[PDB]
């Protein structure tokens, strides 16, 4: 056992929560893969998540947002990272700052809505293409503020 | 000028500023004085003296003829905002869907408007509330006024804190006072002023208040 195919953890969070997208899942997976790990060298740590990310990256059909999200996640961790005195600070600074990223990540879709809904004006007419949770939040946040508007929707083949 | 008061204690017959004072200077009834006119050719100036002016000035105010002195300026920390076709609203107001607002309309805050109602050329005080499937035109509404469902209002002044039931109707020239209530399924003819006190006009508060009467 130890750390099973984190794609499971990845896949679990999709079922533990469907209202969260694919990028935020892997970030929630790696932090676990970082948490349930004892590497004793900074090399092993980053040697894992690279193989950790690429596995996830090779898992889904090289999804952009995912392959995007993971690569950003790494560079945030290894940025202000430094080894001073003891070692547990490393894993500490990783998962701690790693946890912070997710907190900042999941709350992004909220910030957008708080900035987007003033674009929707009373009686305006909106046009969107396909499904997109981003468009959803802002449009909903409009109605929940009680504004009148109509929207079109594209069939979005395929 | 400072002469005028002393010029009014003397010559005590003068009561009206124009009928008595001016005519006195021009007829030399006053010891040879002069007056002058400064005819303005821009900006705006008038005063509220008559019902046929309050209606006029209001339209001359909503139409921004007296900028900056305009709702959109909100000199008393109001929350107004100009919208196209000269319609004015306030924050924390609720306008139902299917309720439509035409031009020259002003809405105070904290005021409800029911479904399928039509307001036009109308000024509405704050804390009001309108029923549903109604029609209002060229009217005047003040604070804390309610309106029943499916009622027709037009060219009338409705004072503070007035309650109107459903099915009611009210035509031009109508004038009410505060507290007055009109019962459902009722009409009020032209210019039929009313009150809530025992004075001269024909008003009483309870519902209904015209053919069905209170106080009498």
């Amino acid at each position: 056992q130890g750390e099973f195919d984190i794609v499971q953890v990845y896949k679990k969070f999709l079922q533990d929560d469907p209202e969260i997208t694919m990028p935020v899942a892997a970030i929630e997976a790696l932090v676990q893969l970082l948490s349930r790990s004892q590497a004793k060298t900074i090399s092993e740590f980053m040697d894992i998540l690279q193989n950790g990310s690429n596995t996830l990256k090779e898992g889904v059909q090289n999804n952009i947002s995912l392959s995007a999200g993971c690569d950003i996640f790494q560079r945030f961790v290894t940025r202000s990272l430094h080894d001073v005195g003891d070692f547990e600070q490393c894993k500490r600074h990783l998962v701690e700052n790693g946890k912070l990223f997710i907190q900042r990540a999941r709350a992004c879709r909220q910030r957008i809505a708080h900035l987007g809904y003033p674009l929707i004006r009373d009686g305006s007419v909106i046009l969107t293409h396909g499904f997109s949770r981003g468009v959803a939040a802002v449009l909903l946040a409009a109605a929940k503020r009680h504004v009148r508007f109509k929207v079109f929707v594209t069939e979005s083949r395929p | 000028s400072n002469d005028v008061p002393a010029l009014f204690t003397e010559n005590f017959d003068y009561q009206d500023i124009r009928k008595d004072f001016v005519y006195g200077v021009l007829t030399s009834d006053l010891l040879g004085k002069k007056i002058h006119c400064h005819v303005a050719k821009e900006n705006y100036a008038a005063r509220v003296r008559s019902l046929q002016t309050y209606d006029a000035i209001s339209k001359d105010v909503l139409s921004r003829w007296v900028y900056p002195f305009v709702p959109d300026s909100n000199l008393l920390n109001q929350t107004f905002s100009y919208q196209r076709h000269q319609i004015y609203k306030e924050e924390d107001v609720v306008l139902a869907r299917s309720c439509i607002i035409k031009a020259r309309t002003l809405i105070g805050a904290y005021t409800k408007v029911g479904d399928a109602s039509v307001v036009a050329n109308t000024i509405i005080g704050r804390n009001c509330t309108i029923g549903s499937n109604c029609s209002i035109d060229s009217a005047f509404l003040w604070e804390d006024v309610v309106i029943g469902d499916n009622c027709r209002i037009g060219k009338a002044i409705l004072a503070n804190s007035v309650k109107i039931g459903n099915n009611c109707s009210i035509e031009d020239g109508a004038i009410v006072a505060a507290g007055v209530v009109i019962g459902d399924n009722t009409i009020i003819e032209k210019n039929k002023r009313l009150t809530t006190f025992e004075s001269h006009s024909q008003g009483t508060l309870n519902d209904p208040s015209l053919v069905g009467i209170g106080g009498r």
